[PDB]
DNA sequence: CTAACCCTAACCCTAACCCTAACCCTAACCCTAACCCTAACCCTAACCCTAACCCTAACCCTAACCCTAACCCTAACCCTA
DNA sequence: AGGGTTAGGGTTAGGGTTAGGGTTAGGGTTAGGGTTAGGGTTAGGGTTAGGGTTAGGGTTAGGGTTAGGGTTAGGGTTAGG
């Protein structure tokens, strides 16, 4: 059966070519070596905050499933209104 | 333009032009799906994430990363430079008012 | 009849107008129905926040050899408390200055400046 | 003609009482009292607005203690939110008991 | 009688220098005063336009500190003390 | 022939400390009132402002200028410099999101 | 679903009619339709909140065309706000002339 | 397949009467209510500091099992030599 | 009706004497094993501890807690008090050199 | 660290005082060399809040109010 | 009248297996940027003091806020198409 | 059914006015030290590749979970004193 769970091979999930392609899409020609760790840390902090907000919303809604509507509500409460996914 | 060696700095411009005309996701879903589940474990266990929540999360994260990279690139050329550095991301985040 | 009229503040143990909070929640066009424990909860939260802020201001005034609370001491305590600064980030206190924070580069380390004549 | 001037509502007596409860030797100027009055009103309007948004999102036309506890945990940070939640729970427990 | 050209110059150079010293600036360039005056004029124009709109909506002809605080909070700058 | 002239730096530092350890205002009141009156003249004529209104306006303007000067000084320090520059002010306004 | 379920609300028909009026022989996508619906809902909620705040500040209880026009002039920029105000005044005049 | 409780004893076991039994061994008569959390915290940090050295000692011999000998060897470095169990 | 309730003090004293005149343990074994397993999970995965190892760990932890409680009680007695306090624990850890 | 301390103290040479200052400033260095005392070196001017003048209000009696 | 109760219909979330194939990791070579040193200028640091000017201390009064008195139209709730 | 509208007078209040002297800025002056120009050093990743870990569907099942509908009762509402 499934006798395993998730580990810390998760910060390393944000691979280096992915961050490089994101910087190239933004407009960066040369990317330093110590940028990947800081980017992963900032992304982890942001995801932690958004997931905490979504968990609070789900606990207030008396539910156990996080929905895209709750995610959009949390993102708008922070100050980032997202369109398309939801309504 | 021999296929053995290309001038460094020229292939990056073509890559930038090619990647700036597409709307596909750069971060992959399966590595990003486990990061969302691993963070939600500290708050409350036995949680079921919808198929549309991870997509919006990835889209928002990609947009935020693109904005931060653009801000860092704008801060890089200020000091007569062309490359980004970790000492620039801190200032770019502090001026925006996120780190406080 | 009616025996006696006890105050809601005395029955709740708080020092905030629960009746005024309920009236503001009913006339503020927030919802058609206003609960009973919600005004008490809000009054308790506001009282705790006010008590913490007043304690910080009194500590700052006692450290500044003063007896009264001034907006300068209020701003100093707000900027000192990390949670208060994160809560009230977009709030500017009138008649109050910032903290005397001098960077290390701005400090005077000319080191004879050099570049001039050979002082060897 | 008639007197009957409008009365402006303020929380000056409650702030002074909290001051005497915490530090019974200090004072509060008029500017500090006005700052504390604007801080209490701004937080009260932010929490009431967050509770109204939660009552409008979930199809329910009421505001109970859970809506305020959720608005407190979403607005206040960490230790302050937990302390405020504990104080509110103690208050509602003393109300439901006495 | 008031010279509309003698109002940007009202923000004197020593005033801007003292403001930069209070913020934490050691050396102030020469071309900073004009840009600071322009930015301050744009911000004051926006805030005064918001206050004028609020006063016209209130069917009044006097701009009040309450309306100024309301406009400042609508823009994203909550000010305490002056008002309530 | 020695008035003991101060080297450029100590006077600026002590002035910064003296202005930081105070709560009084810096800009005058009557010129600011004339300025806001001239600005309000471009919208509705025959307007009467308020003393508390112009005082709050001056306070908010002084706070915004202090924040902008702090951001510019931080950008200059990051750029291996000690003086502010219009390019630094422009970059600060571009990162903060005021450019429009 | 169709098992005594509930029906949501949207503005797809109005958006499609506006698109057909401003430009014939064009098309649209579901993502664009959802984005337009979210934008319309966000602007609607913002203008409604601004009008409610203005009515509460004016010590009144009715949000009318004047409050809506003030909220529009405060939210929208310059020429867009002017054109929106002109269109709203024309619509109000048409409603007053014929109902 | 896997335990539904992934808390893995979040600093549990150190209950109120358990601390109320160790403090009375020393001579504490009145035990404050704000002492249980600090006791759990200091116990957690001590166990962390000891387990770090234990894992560092066990990882040297390419071994995946922690024995009592490595535990007492790591405890000797901290300044607390235990007799009997190790040997 | 009567149960002859003991005044606060004699029960604590007799419990102190009974627990001092014994050699058995106080903390349980399975919760401590789960705790040390959770702590070891943060370093190397798939770890197998030992019964004697966790027993020695529990014994050393109990001895350290007893010493800390003795130091805290001594500090409280010196401070004209009879109950322990977190400030007393902090001062004991500061003097002993354990810091944080 | 010693050179940074000397440059901050308007000095060119490294002295044991600057060495002790840098050691006490660096948390990892202080944790590594905890039982090491540097000769010809003082501690940091750390004054507690209770030792500062006022706050305690030394008026005591104050005949009046 | 709306929220706390119960049965329960159906949905949507998770568990698990495949088939490679776009993508990810390292190590192989090398070009040009980040960075330290240094030196030339001209820019703003530091007065400065006599003139600009502002806020101090009051008077007023006439345009403006709105208060409470009268009155009716606009807004809501009802039902039912 | 009462909130908003109208006319009416009170009533605070801000603009307009005086003068002056004490605070402070305006424009020109001496000169220090920081700035961006330069050239030399170094290693920092840019670019290619080929071994190969792992991801997007493709297509299943099961049983948690939201809540649709119905019942009912009690807390918020409204009113006056």
């Amino acid at each position: 059966k499934r006798h395993r769970k998730v580990l810390r091979d998760n910060i390393q999930g944000i691979t280096k070519p992915a961050i490089r392609r994101l910087a190239r899409r933004g407009g960066v020609k040369r990317i330093s070596g110590l940028i990947y760790e800081e980017t992963r840390g900032v992304l982890k902090v942001f995801l932690e905050n958004v997931i905490r907000d979504a968990v609070t919303y789900t606990e207030h809604a008396k539910r156990k499933t996080v929905t895209a509507m709750d995610v959009v509500y949390a993102l708008k409460r922070q100050g980032r209104t997202l369109y398309g996914f939801g309504g | 333009k021999k296929p053995h060696r290309y001038r460094p700095g020229t292939v990056a411009l073509r890559e930038i032009r090619r990647y700036q005309k597409s709307t596909e996701l750069l971060i992959r879903k399966l590595p990003f799906q486990r990061l969302v589940r691993e963070i939600a474990q500290d708050f409350k266990t036995d949680l079921r994430f919808q198929s549309s929540a991870v997509m919006a999360l990835q889209e928002a994260c990609e947009a935020y990363l693109v904005g931060l990279f653009e801000d860092t690139n704008l801060c890089a050329i200020h000091a007569k430079r062309v490359t980004i550095m970790p000492k620039d991301i801190q200032l770019a985040r502090r001026i925006r008012g996120e780190r406080a | 009849a009616r025996a006696k009229a006890k105050t809601r503040s005395s029955r709740a143990g708080l020092q905030f107008p629960v009746g005024r909070v309920h009236r503001l929640l009913r006339k503020g066009n927030y919802s058609e129905r206003v609960g009973a424990g919600a005004p008490v909860y809000l009054a308790a939260v506001l009282e705790y926040l006010t008590a913490e802020i007043l304690e910080l201001a009194g500590n700052a005034a006692r450290d500044n050899k003063k007896t009264r609370i001034i907006p300068r001491h209020l701003q100093l305590a707000i900027r000192n408390d990390e949670e208060l600064n994160k809560l009230l980030g977009r709030v500017t206190i009138a008649q109050g200055g910032v903290l005397p924070n001098i960077q290390a580069v701005l400090l005077p380390k000319k080191t004879e400046s050099h570049h001039k004549a050979k002082g060897k | 003609k008639k007197r009957k001037r409008s009365r402006k509502e303020s929380y000056s007596v409650y702030v002074y009482k909290v001051l005497k409860q915490v530090h019974p030797d200090t004072g509060i100027s008029s500017k500090a009292m006005g700052i504390m009055n604007s801080f209490v009103n701004d937080i009260f309007e932010r929490i009431a607005g967050e509770a109204s948004r939660l009552a409008h999102y979930n199809k329910r036309s009421t505001i109970t203690s859970r809506e305020i506890q959720t608005a407190v945990r979403l607005l206040l940070p960490g230790e302050l939110a937990k302390h405020a939640v504990s104080e509110g729970t103690k208050a509602v427990t003393k109300y439901t008991s006495a």
